[PDB]
């Protein structure tokens, strides 16, 4: 509630009538001044603080507050006077020195006081961007003597902060103002400037400088001209990409038009036989042009300028043209890896993006690419594409797209194994960006395939261990690849659920996932802040002095990822982690990797079981006010699903005991679950036991054990076939195609021979003895190494 | 808050914490009603028959619903009298009055109703501040002292199950500036500052940190929060305009210590004992200043303070009053008679009376000082004047085999 | 442990988050291997307490340096300043008492013996 002027005045009058002395009235004046300021009564606030200052002349807070009142009135000189007096009384107020410098520069840059206050501020805040701006303003007023000092200041600030876009732009403008166009070009060509390619003002400035240089040198056949034309096409492509992401549709059309004209101008200089670096870049940039054209069409559909249905087939042709551009053939020229590896990384990024978008746009239609080629891969289809992108602004002859040959397009559907290779290439350019990783993870999730997160995380974080022995630690230095994998699995799942809940009213022709430039943020700002903190800490890219703050962010949310006390996770996230880790771990041929993935899978199942008990009791699960992963009530575990998840947890425990080499404990555990997945694991155990006994000269006892193992295997395989015959829906729960179960059953029948088909001993009548002792699945607490050497591990991974 | 309640002693079983909290809430409610009685009778006498609604409001703010009902009936306001008769124990009635206020505001009928009457309806609905359709703010607490304001929060704004600590916290939010509204309650000033028109001019947040609270609010905080600061509670400025009046602060500290509050720093305990002992010394009750000093926990500081006070105030002249004070110290306070005699010996030395000095050193068990005084200054004068019986009284007592 | 954690993360197409975790695991591995070399340089008698020849520690340290690349040799973040929080609760190394089999199937054992 804002106090009214009348309430404040009644309070002041009562507080003044109760005061015994004029001095005591004035001592309350600072409180009255603050109340009048909260009421926006600045004149009464000034009178009240001035009456306080006349009794308490040595109070810095009163002089500071009086300076703030004069600043709000626009009386800068009186404000500066009051702030100087506050700073004299208390010199610890470093912020006030900066504010005095700002106010003096705003009033009169030619004031000799300005240099003194800016230099005094510079000593208090070394490398402040605001102090750089005040020094720039001062030196810009001093003509030629100011120019040399401004150049030295810019070089010093670029040495402290090489990635500052504003300081880099100012250096270029300072070269241009002195007609030093060659140095502006040399500065734009510096390899350290690749980090600035994410900024639209920088890329637009680079484009401007290179166009002006190429215009100034028209007629000179220089090798430098081909290099600058190469970098101009790259910078134009970046401007298109950034405009597609950060600007409207109309600015994106104008950016693509300028890129079209740039490609057309270079086309005459690129004969199809020249293996020149410019020719390689031109064909690479042709692929990017079509990828961006397809993205612009989908952007026009997203802005409701055109219907999705009309732009899906034209956009799919553009992604097809982009996908089919051949990768630059790397000759490994021993000695300068920095230039040619970058075009190969761009080619991988284009092919990954375009290939996933072709699969998204097809909606699983088998002949979709063929229908598009027949309809649009002709001169009439080109003329339609040109009209959609540029309307009547460009003719077929004045356009790169209109003059390009699109008739030679292959009917090539993107292969998933090739796309997985292209995705690994694309990760190098995005440097572990969470939006890129989440987008790829969603593409694989829409294909019902697990994303190869392990390969991606090993490439981004090559020094991080796969697992930690200290899951109870929340120390940031204890992070493992499995903590990052479960983080990405939950981000992808939460992004998928968020896209579904937003899509329940969307056009059936709308792509399930949009292209990265036009795709909304797939994750929360907290997920961003955690990932960027982890990335910055592990890659040692963290700003000096920020590392303590980054560690605190990591430490807080690492407790959630490890399902420590009060983790606040939704059960559906723990189920998805356990399933994802089970599938990944089971697919690995490495014993140590299988054990780590199964161990972590079992950890999340053990954390989920007490939450399933709460769901069975119909108790609500605690939701955090700000959760790392949003709760989606459409995925809340139903009481009917609790048993199937308890059985899945028991299977994962038995699989871990199997991977640990406790084969007997695993058999007993699988026999207890009485499910098709448990019978399949039992059949595999007994088959492997039979293959271990199969040596070409068995004793009669080993021959009986071999036959018993095969009979047990036949028994469990038959139970799977009998259950499948009763309920064909079980094929979705089986780890393998039902055909593989039949092939294994028929191989086991061939090995048993025809002579035993008529004697089934009652397979289940004789193990009704051992009562209830809760099998404690104990992980070993760390007891000191006592080496007893007498059991060679019997389990070689054949 | 802490005393024996007859209602809790009438049960043979250990009373459940809920029953204790309920009977404590009733005892505190009775205390609040009694504190407002004198002021409500004055206010009701002033309002006369013409302002019967203001007199009804005054009775409601003292919990006297029965007398409010009778006054409304005698004044011819039978509708208000009927309404008030239904207020004892019905939450549904409060909700119906709240709906009625909302409907009058939506229909813009509230602007035709007398403000004093709307204030009664606001109180009965449990709404502390009401905004009329005319943009007039009706504040129920605007004419109330902090005690009646706290009582209104306990009786009308909270449920009958609410604790004293919940009522106090709601009242504290009522005079604090918050983003959600203007302060509507008075700050809990000591009674010597309640009539000081401290004009709360336009900056209130920095002034409340300097304004002392009433001792009763400090006790309510200590009851609600067992770790509440005793330094502010035991400050004389919470009670009296005189900063040297340690009377109530010292007796409150003894009672709080009997209740097992121990978190007062030893330095502040020493200040309370020394300040109240010095007040009693100035009033001429120095024998009771010794009693106050005997509560000092530290034996050496206690002993030093008691001997220092004895050395200042002990008189060598035997008056009936001096002997009554000495008998009080020795027999009631259990102060060693030796220390009283030592103080009288030091005083006799100052006065130059060597005879009385020797007598009190003897009674004080100071054998070595007594012997040195007798031999150097009394023996020669007694021998020259042939007063052998006088010298024998001192030397005879000193001649005991335990003293020699 | 940190070497095996890094080898589990090493798949030919890592996300940027998994690349940071991989590098952190290798930096932790380099840190502990360096501590062994520093202690061995102070007291050569430690070679008798080591489970492996000291040569195998040096070979592993040099392989981990090759995998980290030359570009990170100058930024040591203070390897021990930030884990001074969690007070004394006696870690009870409990072996499981025999509680009856309740099969909850949802953690495949992540540890294959490679």
């Amino acid at each position: 509630m804002r106090r009214s002027k009348a309430e404040i005045q009644r309070y002041v009058e009562n507080a003044q009538n109760s005061a015994s002395s004029p001095r005591e009235k004035s001592m309350k004046g600072f409180l009255f001044a603050r109340l009048y300021y909260e009421a926006k009564e600045y004149e009464l606030a000034k009178r009240s603080v001035s009456s306080y200052i006349s009794v308490q002349e040595r109070d810095p807070k009163a002089h500071r507050f009086l300076g703030q009142l004069f600043e709000i009135e626009g009386n800068v000189e009186k404000a500066v006077g009051c702030y100087k007096r506050s700073l004299e009384l208390n010199p610890t107020q470093k912020d006030l020195t900066l504010r005095i410098a700002e106010l003096i520069c705003t009033l009169n840059i030619k004031d000799g006081r300005a240099e003194y206050w800016v230099e005094r501020a510079s000593k208090l805040f070394p490398g402040s961007p605001e102090i750089y701006r005040l020094k720039e303003q001062l030196l810009s007023s001093q003509g030629e003597a100011g120019w040399n000092q401004l150049f030295d200041l810019i070089q010093a600030e670029l040495f402290a902060r090489p990635n500052d876009v504003y300081v880099n732009l100012k250096l270029v403008d300072l070269f241009l103002s002195n007609q030093r166009l060659e140095e502006a070009v040399l500065h734009c060509l510096k390899p350290e400037r690749r980090a600035l390619r994410t900024d639209i003002e920088w890329c637009s400035c680079v484009v401007r400088v290179f166009k002006e240089y190429l215009a100034s040198k028209q007629g000179q056949k220089n090798t430098n001209m081909r290099m600058i034309t190469k970098e101009l096409l790259l910078a134009q492509c970046d401007v298109v990409f950034l405009t597609l992401s950060k600007k409207d549709v109309q600015k994106s059309k104008e950016a693509l038009e300028r890129f079209d004209q740039a490609l057309l101008s270079v086309k005459q200089s690129v004969s199809g036989t020249d293996a020149s670096d410019l020719s390689v870049t031109f064909y690479e940039m042709r692929g990017h042009y079509y990828m961006h054209a397809g993205t612009l069409l989908l952007k026009m559909a997203q802005s409701c300028e055109v219907q999705w249905k009309a732009l899906i087939e034209p956009a799919a042709l553009c992604y097809l043209l982009a996908y089919q551009v051949p990768k630059p053939k790397s000759k490994p020229v021993k000695g300068d890896d920095n230039g040619q590896g970058f075009l190969e990384e761009l080619a991988f990024d284009r092919q990954s993006k375009s290939g996933h978008l072709l699969l998204t746009l097809s909606h699983g239609k088998q002949n979709f690419i063929s229908e598009i080629i027949e309809t649009f891969a002709n001169q009439c289809g080109q003329s339609i594409l040109l009209k959609f992108l540029f309307e009547d602004n460009l003719s077929m002859q004045d356009s790169f797209m209109g003059s390009d040959d699109i008739s030679y397009v292959e009917n090539r559907v993107p292969d998933l194994s090739e796309l997985s290779q292209h995705d690994n290439g694309s990760l190098r350019i995005h440097n572990g960006d969470l939006q890129h990783l989440t987008w790829l993870g969603l593409q694989w999730h829409f294909l019902s395939t697990l994303p190869p997160l392990r390969k991606w995380l090993k490439q981004i974080f090559p020094r991080v261990p796969q697992e930690t022995s200290r899951l109870e630690s929340n120390i940031p230095e204890s992070i493992c690849l499995l903590d990052l994998e479960v983080f990405l699995l939950a981000v992808v799942q939460t992004s998928y659920l968020q896209l579904q809940d937003n899509n329940t009213t969307a056009d059936p022709n709308r792509p399930r996932c949009l292209p990265l430039p036009i795709c909304k943020q797939l994750f929360t700002d907290r997920q961003r802040s955690w990932w960027d903190a982890v990335y910055s800490l592990i890659t040692k890219k963290a700003l000096p002095g920020t590392s303590a703050k980054l560690r605190s962010v990591i430490q807080h949310d690492l407790t959630t990822l490890r399902a420590q006390e009060k983790h606040g996770l939704q059960p559906a996230v723990l189920v998805n982690w356990a399933r994802g880790l089970h599938k990944t771990g089971y697919s690995l041929n490495s014993f140590y990797d299988q054990k780590e993935y199964m161990g972590r899978c079992v950890h999340y199942w053990k954390k989920l079981l007490p939450l399933l008990d709460l769901v069975k009791q119909k108790k609500s699960i605690p939701e955090p006010v700000d959760p790392l992963f949003k709760h989606f009530h459409n995925k809340d575990i139903k009481v009917s699903e609790v048993k199937d998840l308890e059985d899945e947890a028991c299977i994962a425990f038995a699989t871990l005991d199997l991977v640990d080499g406790k084969t007997e404990d695993a058999i007993i555990a699988f026999e207890s679950v009485k499910n098709v997945v448990a019978y399949w694991n039992l059949a595999l155990i007994y088959q492997r036991k039979a293959e271990e006994i199969e040596n070409d000269c068995l004793p009669a006892e080993e021959q009986e054990e071999f036959q018993e193992c095969l009979l047990k295997c036949k028994g469990f395989l038959k139970m799977i076939c009998d259950e499948y015959s009763a309920y064909p829906s079980i094929a979705t729960s089986l780890p393998v195609p039902v055909e593989t179960v039949f092939e294994m059953l028929d191989s086991v029948k061939q090995s048993l021979g025809e002579a035993m088909d008529d004697h089934s001993p009652a397979f289940m009548e004789n193990h009704s003895v051992l009562t209830t002792s809760a099998i404690k699945h104990s992980t070993p607490s760390p007891t000191k190494l006592t080496i007893s050497p007498s059991k060679s591990a019997r389990f070689s991974p054949k | 808050l802490w005393g024996q309640l007859k209602e809790l002693e009438a049960s043979l079983d250990e009373p459940n914490e809920y029953v204790r909290n309920l009977e404590r809430r009733k005892a505190f409610s009775h205390w609040l009603a009694h504190t407002a009685e004198e002021r409500i009778e004055e206010e009701v006498s002033l309002y006369g028959p013409e302002r019967h609604v203001e007199a009804v409001f005054s009775f409601l703010t003292g919990g006297r619903i029965s007398d409010a009902c009778r006054l409304a009936q005698k004044s011819g306001d039978h509708r208000l009298s009927l309404l008030l008769s239904q207020m004892v124990g019905s939450q549904e009635m409060r909700e119906l009055i709240s709906l009625q206020l909302v409907d009058w505001n939506k229909l813009q009928v509230d602007h035709y109703i007398q403000e004093e009457r709307l204030r009664v309806f606001c109180l009965l609905s449990g709404t502390p501040v009401w905004r009329s359709s005319d943009n007039r703010s009706i504040n129920v607490c605007s004419q109330l002292d902090w005690k009646r304001t706290l009582a209104v929060h306990l009786w009308y704004m909270l449920p009958p199950t609410a604790t004293i600590a919940q009522a106090l916290r709601l009242y504290e939010r009522a005079f604090q500036e918050h983003e959600e509204g203007e302060p509507y309650a008075c700050y809990p000033l000591p009674p010597y500052l309640e009539d000081c028109s401290i004009s709360l001019g336009d900056e209130p947040s920095a002034k409340f940190s300097s304004l002392q609270r009433d001792v009763c609010v400090h006790l309510l905080k200590l009851y609600s929060e067992r770790q509440y600061d005793l330094c502010q509670l035991l400050d004389p400025s919470s009670v009296t305009p005189d900063p040297l009046d340690y009377r109530l602060s010292w007796h409150l500290w003894m009672v709080l210590q009997a209740l097992n509050y121990t978190h007062l720093s030893e330095h502040r305990q020493g200040t309370l004992h020394a300040s109240y002992a010095a007040q009693l010394e100035n009033v001429g009750l120095w024998e009771w200043a010794i009693f106050v000093l005997l509560h000092i926990p530290h034996p050496h500081i206690r002993e030093a303070g008691v001997r220092e006070l004895l050395n200042r105030q002990c008189v060598v002249r035997e008056s009936p009053e001096s002997l009554a004070k000495e008998n009080f110290l020795i027999h009631r306070l259990c102060v060693p008679a030796q220390w009283v005699h030592e103080a009288k010996a030091i005083r006799s030395r100052r006065d130059g009376d060597r005879h009385k000095e020797a007598l009190y050193l003897l009674k004080g068990h100071q054998w070595n000082p007594c012997h040195k005084l007798v031999t150097r200054h009394l023996a020669a004068d007694a021998v020259i004047n042939e007063n052998y019986r006088y010298l024998q009284s001192f030397l005879g007592e000193l001649s005991n085999p335990e003293h020699c």
